[PDB]
């Protein structure tokens, strides 16, 4: 009946002064816009149908046309920025926010979805949705004693749209909006649905992707132990944003980093640093590099958790971008650690895989590695053991690399090499 | 992140 109408027929029905004819044509537009292969969003926009869809959002006495136009506008808003802007330009934001309080759950849910697409376009539309007042009625939909009484799909859509209000960074969402959203986010982070959990972690990862004061707003809410638990989940869609949130937090202060350690996060890293998904391994190793950039007592916790052998492992074999994070983790370690912690690094076998990576063409990973060797040599000078390290570097073919890096396009790489040759290989 | 926007096909 409403399957595969031409746009011309849709316009004809929507432009009739017959509400039932408009309903039929609107549903036909919805089905057109619902197909997978190239829905004709632009043809629908060019026919001038968005203002009519938006006015149908307000037809309280015909809830079916509210639903059909909400769905049609949702799918237009799901397209390019220009296509989303056309929905916004038609006045859809206040009309969708008014539908959040609809007694029809399926209409309210569709308005949640539509605002998620609009907010998800970028910071400006996100903040415009916030200025029109979306947050209060969105949160009111989740003000229930037990989240489990809400329909699963409804709860997932609410969580996803909330995460888009937490997303994007130039600028970050308004501080007061984040403060307003966070207690509901914390409650969603303890829900048992894996999709709600994944999108809740994503939202937290966005909020911690910023300056230390942004991290602190999240960390003060006590979520770190729950993030560490989710870090151990078997669902990769949960581990990935949980790890990104944890990695964001350890870019903050040493005190914020300590809350991650206190929560037991380091005990998960044997798995994460050998995880078969290469980007988990990379994110986990980046996280390690920001922990080894901390206090000596935090470096010591890395040691105690047996994580240095795992760093030797990723340095020895891993995709190259993970090995770069591992090199950073080692140089950070050698820059802040004690003599004993640096000596322990050599005893674990850091020298040979570190020398092997000097063959890379990445100029900055060589600067990073050269810095680490200089730091390890400085620890060796305090124990009179500079030679024993020189023989070890030369026995694994390292000396050949540093003496060959005496011919590099980068000036600082050349000079760091010859200084190591000058001072420890005479 | 996961998708910025979501299309509803049903």
């Amino acid at each position: 009946g409403t399957v595969n109408w031409s746009v011309e027929d849709i316009v004809k029905g929507i432009n009739s002064n017959n509400l039932e004819s408009q309903l039929q044509a609107t549903q036909a537009a919805r089905k057109l816009l619902s197909r997978e292969k190239q829905p004709p969003i632009d043809n629908i926009i060019r026919a001038g149908l968005i203002p009519k869809f938006v006015s149908f959002l307000g037809k309280t006495d015909c809830s079916p046309i509210q639903f059909e136009s909400a769905w049609a506008l949702t799918n237009i808003a799901s397209g390019t920025s220009e296509q989303t802007k056309a929905v916004v330009d038609g006045g859809a934001i206040p009309a969708f926010i008014s539908l959040l309080a609809s007694p029809h759950a399926h209409i309210s849910e569709q308005a949640v979805w539509a605002l998620g697409n609009i907010a998800g376009d970028g910071s400006a539309f996100r903040d415009l949705v916030i200025k029109h007042g979306a947050i209060d009625p969105l949160l009111a939909l989740l003000a229930v004693p037990d989240l489990s009484t809400l329909a699963c799909g409804y709860l997932r859509n609410l969580t996803w749209t909330l995460s888009n209000l937490c997303r994007n960074k130039n600028p970050a969402p308004p501080l007061d909006a984040v403060e307003q959203i966070l207690p509901t986010l914390v409650r969603l982070l303890h829900h048992n649905d894996p999709e709600v959990l994944a999108d809740s972690c994503w939202a937290i990862s966005y909020l911690t992707d910023g300056p230390n004061e942004r991290i602190e707003m999240v960390v003060k809410k006590g979520v770190v132990p729950q993030l560490v638990k989710l870090l151990g989940a078997t669902e990769l869609p949960i581990v990935t944003p949980a790890l990104r949130a944890i990695g964001n937090i350890v870019t903050g202060t040493d005190e914020q980093t300590q809350k991650v350690i206190d929560a037991g996060a380091l005990a998960v890293f044997p798995s994460l640093l050998t995880n078969p998904k290469t980007n988990i391994q990379k994110e986990a190793t980046w996280t390690m590099s920001n922990i080894t950039a901390g206090r000596q007592d935090q470096i010591q916790q890395v040691v105690n958790h047996g994580l240095v052998p795992f760093l030797v492992g990723v340095l020895s074999k891993a995709d190259f971008k993970t090995q770069k994070e591992a090199a950073w983790a080692i140089t950070n370690y050698t820059s802040g650690g004690t003599v004993e912690q640096i000596v322990y690094l050599v005893h674990c076998g850091i020298i040979e895989p570190l020398m092997n990576l000097l063959s890379a063409k990445d100029t900055k990973i060589i600067q990073v590695i050269l810095d680490a060797i200089s730091n390890i040599f400085q620890a060796a000078e305090k124990l009179g053991e500079t030679e024993k390290l020189s023989i070890m570097i030369e026995e694994c073919g390292g000396l050949d690399k540093i003496e060959a890096l005496q011919r590099h396009e980068n000036e600082s790489v050349y000079k760091a090499s010859l200084n190591l040759i000058e001072k420890y290989f005479s | 992140s996961n998708p910025r926007k979501k299309h509803r096909e049903d």
